[PDB]
């Protein structure tokens, strides 16, 4: 909170808004909390089943198959942001 | 759990057969989804009252249906499941080619074939056999 | 030309085809095959 949207939180322990938006009305607010999202790490934005990633799992799909237009990062200072664009391959993970 | 503050209350998703608009033309993309449904997050069910006299038209050569890379037949959703995003719809197209077509060059990932008694002026879609008249029985679509 | 509006009937107990003794399907005679001799010929008969 500053003034600006109706949430009314100055703090940490809130949440935060993943919402997609059309050309002139706001749909799909979730509000998934700061916990179990500790510091932002990635985010992507993949083609095919047109789904976004905050970093790791999902958070928006919808039914297009459009490729991404543009991309854009705010932020004051910290550390200098990574822009990258991929192909699509196979790998495997080694997790413990 | 949900994000915050949340009932978990399953939607309900109908369908009907409407009176619906003529069958198709010669493309493969001129077939419309006369119908559409899509799922965001929780829970769902699906109220398929598409069992009545409407036979099951079981997979072969060309027509029926494709449901190999979905396993499990369209009476049997209910149950418990996990996806990741699905969609449903359905489509009034031609019955030899609708699935085994609308599969690799369309826009989902496996179709089904109902069928029932259907006039036999239908315009059936393939590369350099579209010029015969075929059946029309109702196909859903699934993107798993 | 006949897989216009024609229907492919299941083999079972005493009806439809019998394609055992001959594992390919009417509409792939036209990829590789190696026969000996071969004539095909149609005949409108009974169904059981
Ligand atoms: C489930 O939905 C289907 C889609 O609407 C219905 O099938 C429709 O039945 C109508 C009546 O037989 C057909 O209308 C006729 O179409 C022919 C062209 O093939 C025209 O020449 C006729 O004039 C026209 N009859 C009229 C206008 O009175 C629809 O074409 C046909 N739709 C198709 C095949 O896609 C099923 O009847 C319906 N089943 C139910 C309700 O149980
Ligand atoms: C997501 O949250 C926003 C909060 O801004 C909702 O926006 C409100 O929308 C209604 C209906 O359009 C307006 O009457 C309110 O004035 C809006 N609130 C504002 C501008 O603060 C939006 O509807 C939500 N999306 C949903 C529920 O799908
Ligand atoms: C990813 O996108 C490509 C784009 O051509 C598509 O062919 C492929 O099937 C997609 N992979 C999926 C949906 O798993
Ligand atoms: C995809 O789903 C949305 C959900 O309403 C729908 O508006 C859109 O027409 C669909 N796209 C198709 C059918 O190509
Ligand atoms: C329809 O959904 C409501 C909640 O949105 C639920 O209470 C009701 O039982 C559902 N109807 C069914 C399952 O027939
Ligand atoms: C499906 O909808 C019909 C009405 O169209 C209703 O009578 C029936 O009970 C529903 N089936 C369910 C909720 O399982």
């Amino acid at each position: 909170k500053y003034d600006g949207c109706p949430i009314t939180g100055m703090l940490q322990k809130n949440f935060l808004r993943v919402s997609a938006m059309k050309n002139g009305q706001l749909f799909y607010n979730l509000t998934v909390s700061v916990a179990k999202y500790p510091t932002f790490k990635s985010f992507q934005c993949v083609n095919n089943l047109t789904s976004v990633y905050l970093n790791g799992d999902l958070v928006y799909t919808s039914n297009e198959t459009t490729d991404v237009t543009s991309a854009g990062v705010y932020f004051k200072a910290g550390g200098p942001i990574t822009y990258k664009v991929m192909r699509e391959v196979k790998a495997l993970a080694y997790f413990v | 759990e949900n994000s915050v503050n949340t009932t978990f209350t399953l939607h309900n998703f109908t369908f009907h057969n409407e009176t619906g608009a003529n069958p198709n033309p010669s493309g493969v993309q001129n077939i419309q989804t006369y119908q559409t449904q899509t799922a965001q997050s929780g829970y769902y069910n699906f109220n398929f009252s598409f069992l009545s006299s409407f036979v099951y038209k079981e997979s072969n050569f060309m027509y029926g249906s494709y449901h190999p890379s979905c396993n499990f037949r369209l009476e049997t959703i209910n149950n418990g499941l996990w996806f990741n995003s699905l969609s449903v719809s359905i489509a009034y197209g031609p019955l030899q080619g609708g699935c085994k077509q609308s599969v690799f060059s369309g826009r989902a990932t496996c179709c089904y074939a109902y069928s029932y008694g259907g006039p036999s002026l239908c315009k059936g879609v393939y590369s350099g056999e579209l010029d015969l008249n075929f059946e029309c029985g109702l196909l859903v679509y699934v993107t798993k």
